[PDB]
């Protein structure tokens, strides 16, 4: 039963985690690879996931991250946000 | 394939061997011999000695006497060879003086021959095998000397006349037990190997090839009652099986069974392992295992 | 030799039975992002991230200097006054004040008084020992940092009192793990590094 | 040989003491009583012959919440219908929210129910003797628990957004439960000698 | 001394050789088997109530040899060993001992009643006996001594405790410790010594029956970092932190068994 938490209070901390980077990367990785709209200046690249670093490094790159509390409410988290 | 040697007991012990504490009992004397008259080798022993329940009663000592059935104290035994008056079965025990100690541990074995309590009683008190049969005195008698002849005792003599013999050992055995109780030695060592045999190609291929002529005489036996009924004739080379034993080796010696691919499922794995002839340092560190 | 020949055979196998059974019992937990570590069932076994809060993975024993310390001598490297001393003006270079109007003078004997209140408490809870594993090697990032910027002794301070105490609170207070405030919320933060931070009462004291 | 005599002296060690922890009031004069200072309150022809009337009671400081407990020994061993239900009256004469019995040794399963049964919102407990006649409270190995008003109790299970499940038990049959008196529900905050780094606050509850 | 010595089983263990019966019709009858007997005599010359409300009864003389073996290492008198037998079998039994004069140091207990009520659930014929045995498994298993019932034999180590001094330094108190063998405790504190703030067990079990249940974490995580440390181990606070929690979270203790 969820609940949704306001994008105003927001508890979690606000830097990004250990094993978020690792998800993120690993989404945008399986996105580009798909052909997708790449969302930075094409370095020049081959690895659809070199790639998504870059983005990452940029911090423009799509895809938000709800966090789901013990509660059963969420947070929403924007890679621009993160840290 | 190469037959591997094997270590299992030793057998004629005169081996103490206690225990401790679960517990149930407290002493054991096993023995487990048997001839040895070249094959043959089934049975057992053992006897107890009990110590715990300070309320019962005042440390009693029983027997076993396999392959059936519960507990017998020691008296009824003795009583049931020749031997039924009192002190001259302490004799063959113990030898005063004595040394009341290592003897007073009788007390509470005689008091479960306080009933016994001649020859009658003794044989009766034997009447459980078993599977349901009897009917039932005399019968009961009968079994017990055929016990005492091949189950009490084994080797020394399967003979009739010599009860007298297995008399004094049953008195040597309860004799160590003593022994350790009152702490006057300690328990024989089950480490040897000194003690323990090796069972090479010899007594190995012996308990097998009885495991199936056995069957010979039995297979054939049954041909002889058909052919007297309705048959008859007489006999001739008609039966003896051919496919026996010759078939009957071939996947009794290539596996680690003894007995296929008859029902003898667990049967001790080989014991028959290919050769292993990788160095030829490695063949004979082979035809040397145990 | 062919007891540990055998008792070599043994870890082999035994050793890997016991470890299984702790796993199969502690699957179940894991932090969440809450911070604090629950069951499956959300059953909750710790309320911190391990009691600390923190990544057991980035830590380095420490030392509490003012621990092992004689009262006698505890008193000879951070307690302070005007009474016949005034020894720190040789280094208060350059600019002296000089003692200006009070406060200063009062700024002293407060930092003292938590510096103080840390000193009987620990004790009161370990025992003697005094090299714990804390986060963050705070001994080193002051050297190096004497080699990143040098100034020896020749040179004295251009800092001030009135800084350096503030320069905590300002960034003990940045130190947080337990989100937020949501009043009382802030006790269990206040705690959670409470150990952290008589550290950096000890090393950074004025 | 007057064994059994000086080994109840601490038993108001074990039950003055018990009080605050709680919240009751109990005089600091009635904590620093010596071996001797004992015997003087108590005038017992010996020597030896002691009992009499040992076991009085107390008031409370947290004003509301009401009310008040009785501290009563026996000292009459074994125990015992004869001495349980016919020692209730006196508890409801003077009006109490509860009080304690101690024995020594065992008490019968009859005298146990009959009780606790129309007591109502009342309580009956506990402890015995040659038992809990040491503060275990003071242990290097036992940190102290506070109780928990309902009203902080509302507040883990919005601070933690829990369920009053969710949180780390007690047994009743805990000598810690039984010296603070917990009921089934309450919850207990425990400050933690731990290290941790810190000094880590834990909360329980009862079951 | 005064607590190693007081706080063990002690019980009949000083006899152990040992309980020896004799036949002795006539309240004045012996014999030996050594020397004795005059110490009897004297007791007996005393007639201080020798017939008593009953009489001359008690045809069952035993005998106990206290060995001076144990005699020195734990503070124990004849009258003692002695004087507290009759405190938990009323007068069922009259003890005699000697001074400590005696190379032997022996003590009697006779068996007086008839013409007791007798009864009940229970024939008794032939032959005055059983009833005796059992008697002596109680009396060996009982009991005057600080024998904490169960609590055998104990040790004392110098542990070398660190203190706290009014200077501000620390210091090795090298004081000395009792290392137990065996449960129990509870009956363990009550002793005068103790010490109630600071006893320690082995038995988790027990600890969460006795002290608290926040108690026996403590315990655990005491009794996990005794078993990888000694010697140079990997440890680390965190992860044996949480392995106990996970033990101590539900109230009982969670084993983890396979």
């Amino acid at each position: 039963s969820g609940k949704a938490v306001a994008k105003e209070d927001r508890t979690t901390t606000p830097y990004m985690t250990k094993y978020e980077r690792a998800r993120i990367l690993g989404t945008r990785a399986l996105q580009i690879s798909m052909n997708a709209p790449v969302l930075v200046d094409l370095e020049g690249e081959t690895d659809p996931l070199q790639i998504a670093m870059k983005e990452l490094a940029q911090k423009k790159i799509p895809l938000l991250v709800r966090r789901y509390l013990p509660d059963g409410s969420y947070e929403d988290w924007s890679v621009a946000e993160l840290i | 394939k190469v037959i591997i040697a094997q270590e299992r007991s030793a057998a004629n012990i005169v081996q103490v061997f206690k225990k401790a504490a679960p517990s149930p009992i407290a002493y054991v004397a096993e023995i487990r011999s048997a001839l040895e008259r070249g094959s043959r080798l089934i049975s057992s022993m053992q006897i107890k000695l009990m110590a715990r329940n300070t309320e019962n009663s005042g440390q009693t000592i029983r027997a076993t006497l396999p392959y059936i059935r519960s507990d017998i104290p020691i008296v009824i035994v003795f009583r049931a060879l020749g031997v039924v008056p009192d002190r001259d079965i302490l004799e063959h025990i113990c030898y005063d003086p004595n040394d009341f100690q290592m003897l007073e541990m009788m007390k509470p074995c005689i008091e479960e021959a306080f009933v016994i309590q001649d020859k009658d009683i003794a044989l009766d008190y034997i009447g459980k095998r078993g599977s349901t049969t009897g009917v039932t005195r005399e019968k009961r008698l009968r079994y017990a000397h055929d016990i005492l002849q091949k189950e009490l005792l084994p080797h020394i003599t399967t003979m009739e006349g010599f009860e007298t013999r297995k008399a004094f050992f049953l008195g040597y055995m309860i004799h160590r037990m003593l022994l350790c109780a009152l702490e006057r030695r300690e328990p024989d060592d089950r480490d040897h190997f000194g003690k323990k045999r090796l069972d090479l190609a010899g007594p190995l291929l012996a308990s097998l090839f009885r495991m199936l002529f056995r069957k010979m005489t039995r297979d054939v036996y049954k041909y002889m009652q058909k052919c007297v009924e309705t048959n008859r004739e007489f006999n001739l080379t008609l039966a003896v099986k051919s496919n026996i034993i010759t078939n009957g080796l071939r996947y009794s010696l290539a596996t680690g069974n003894w007995g296929d691919q008859k029902r003898s499922m667990v049967n001790r794995v080989g014991v028959s392992q290919v050769l292993n002839r990788y160095t030829f340092a490695s063949t004979l560190s082979h035809l040397r295992r145990t | 030799g062919r007891e540990g020949l055998i008792d070599t055979a043994v870890k082999t196998a035994e050793t890997g039975y016991i470890q299984r059974r702790l796993v199969k019992a502690m699957e179940d937990v894991m932090v969440r992002y809450d911070g604090t570590v629950r069951n499956a069932m959300g059953d909750i076994i710790q309320f911190a991230y391990g009691e600390d809060g923190l990544d057991a993975t980035l830590v380095e024993y420490q030392v509490f200097d003012s621990l092992r310390l004689s009262t006698k001598q505890f008193e000879k490297k951070y307690r302070i006054d005007l009474m016949e001393d005034r020894s720190l003006s040789l280094y208060m270079e350059n600019s002296i004040e000089n003692d200006s109007s009070v406060q200063d003078l009062l700024d002293e004997e407060y930092t003292q008084l938590v510096a103080d209140r840390e000193l009987l408490c620990k004790f009161i809870f370990p025992k003697g020992d005094a090299r714990w594993p804390l986060p963050v090697n705070v001994q080193r990032i002051i050297q190096n940092a004497l080699q990143i910027f040098h100034l020896e002794a020749k040179k004295p301070t251009d800092l001030l009192p009135s800084d350096i105490i503030n320069g905590l609170n300002e960034l003990i207070a940045k130190l947080t793990i337990f989100r937020g405030s949501d009043r009382i919320t802030r006790d269990v933060q206040n705690n959670a590094t409470l150990l952290f931070q008589i550290l950096l009462r000890s090393k950074f004291a004025v | 040989e007057e064994k059994n005599i000086v080994r109840v002296f601490r038993a108001w060690k074990t039950a003055h003491q018990l009080v605050h922890d709680r919240g009751y009031g109990v005089s600091q004069a009635e904590l620093d009583l010596t071996l001797d200072q004992f015997k003087a309150m108590h005038c017992g022809m010996g020597r030896n012959l002691d009992r009499t009337t040992l076991s009085f009671y107390a008031k409370p400081s947290n004003d509301s919440n009401k009310g008040t407990i009785y501290i009563e020994f026996a000292k009459e061993p074994s125990v015992g219908i004869k001495e349980m239900r016919t020692f209730v009256h006196t508890l409801g004469d003077h009006n109490h929210k509860t009080g304690i019995l101690i024995y020594a040794n065992s008490m019968t399963p009859s005298a146990a129910k009959i009780i606790a049964t129309v007591t109502g919102q009342f309580t009956i407990e506990t402890f015995q003797e040659s038992d809990l006649i040491v503060n275990i409270t003071h242990h290097e190995l036992v940190p102290k628990h506070i109780l928990l008003s309902p009203d902080e109790k509302k507040e883990l299970l919005d601070r933690y957004k829990l369920r009053e499940t969710q949180l780390p038990r007690i047994q009743l049959a805990d000598p810690v439960a039984r010296y603070l008196g917990l009921k089934r529900g309450e919850v207990v905050k425990i400050v933690r000698r731990s290290e941790t780094s810190g000094r880590y606050n834990s909360y329980r509850i009862c079951a | 001394k005064n607590v190693q010595t007081q706080i063990e089983h002690t019980t009949l263990s000083t006899v152990t050789s040992a309980t020896e019966i004799h036949y002795d019709p006539d309240p004045q009858d012996t014999v030996i088997e050594e020397d004795k007997d005059f110490v009897e005599a004297f007791f007996a010359i005393p007639d201080e109530e020798v017939e008593e409300n009953l009489y001359k009864q008690s045809p069952w003389l035993l005998r106990l040899e206290l060995d001076r073996a144990k005699m020195l290492d734990k503070k124990l008198s004849m009258s003692d060993v002695a004087g507290k037998i009759a405190e938990s079998f009323e007068r069922d039994l009259f003890t005699i001992w000697s001074e400590d004069n005696a190379d032997k140091l022996i003590i009697r207990c006779r068996i007086i009643r008839d013409d007791d009520r007798k009864a009940e659930d229970d024939d008794n014929m032939i032959e005055e006996d059983v009833f005796l045995k059992t008697i002596e498994g109680h009396m060996l298993e009982s009991i005057s001594l600080r024998g904490v019932p169960n609590i055998t034999r104990v040790y004392m180590m110098e542990h070398k405790i660190v203190r706290q001094i009014e200077d501000g330094t620390f210091e090795r108190a090298d004081e000395w410790v009792l290392e137990t063998d065996g449960i129990n405790l509870t009956e363990a504190m009550t002793v005068e010594g103790v010490d109630a703030t600071r006893t320690y067990s082995n038995s988790f079990v027990e600890i969460l029956q006795i002290l608290g249940i926040e108690a026996t974490r403590s315990a655990l995580l005491k009794e996990l970092r005794n078993v990888i440390e000694f010697d140079g181990s990997y440890v680390n606070y965190r992860h044996l932190a949480l392995l106990c929690d996970v033990m101590t979270s539900r109230g009982h203790l969670m084993a983890i068994t396979r």
